[PDB]
C-alpha cells in the first residue's frame, strides 16, 4: 500500500522536486520540476 | 561572431546558494516593494543574464 | 552537502499496536547525489 514518496519545497513546476516510486521490481528515483497534484497517488 | 547567447548565468537570486545546489527556476526577482507577482519592469529583473 | 542519504532496515514483528521495544539498527542504502532544498515532502499510497 505505500510506495514511495516525494520531496520538495514547493511540490509544483516552479522548484525541482525529488520522486521516489516502488516498482513492482525495480525503483524510479527521479528528481525533476514534477507539477505534482494535490493529491498524490499512484494508481494501478 | 554573435558571442553565442546560449550561455547564461544567474545574476538575481534571494539566497545564497549552498554547496553543490543547482538553481535552475526562472520566476521574476521581487527586487523592492512592488508586487512583481508576473511581467517585469522597474523593479522586478529577469533573473538569468 | 548536497547529498540525499536515505538508510533502511526491515524488521519481523508481531506487536503492532506501536513500533517493538527492541535495537534494529538501519543500515545505509543509497547516497544520491541530489542538490535541492527539501523543505516538504509526502508519502505516495498504491490506488487500485
Ligand atoms: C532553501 O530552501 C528554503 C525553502 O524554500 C528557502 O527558504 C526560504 O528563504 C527565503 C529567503 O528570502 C524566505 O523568504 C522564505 O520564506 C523561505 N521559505 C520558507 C521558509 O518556506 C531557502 O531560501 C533555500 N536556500 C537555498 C540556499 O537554496
Ligand atoms: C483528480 O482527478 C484527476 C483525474 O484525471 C487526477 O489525474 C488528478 O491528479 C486529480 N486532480 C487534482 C488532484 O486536482
Amino acid at each position: 500500500i505505500i510506495r514511495g514518496w516525494i520531496f520538495g519545497t514547493t511540490l509544483d513546476s516552479k522548484t525541482q522536486s525529488l520522486l521516489i516510486v516502488n516498482n513492482a521490481t525495480n525503483v524510479v528515483i527521479k528528481v525533476c520540476e514534477f507539477q505534482f497534484c494535490n493529491d498524490p497517488f499512484l494508481g494501478v | 561572431v554573435g558571442g553565442n547567447y546560449n550561455y547564461l548565468y544567474r545574476l538575481f537570486r534571494k539566497s545564497n546558494l549552498k554547496p553543490f545546489e543547482r538553481d535552475i527556476s526562472t520566476e521574476i526577482y521581487q527586487a523592492g516593494s512592488t508586487p512583481c507577482n508576473g511581467v517585469e519592469g522597474f523593479n522586478c529583473y529577469f533573473p538569468l543574464q | 552537502d548536497g547529498y540525499f542519504k536515505i538508510y533502511s532496515k526491515h524488521t519481523p514483528i508481531n506487536l503492532v499496536r506501536d513500533l517493538p521495544q527492541g535495537f534494529s539498527a538501519l543500515e545505509p542504502l543509497v547516497d544520491l547525489p541530489i542538490g535541492i532544498n527539501i523543505t516538504r515532502f509526502q508519502t505516495l499510497l498504491a490506488l487500485h
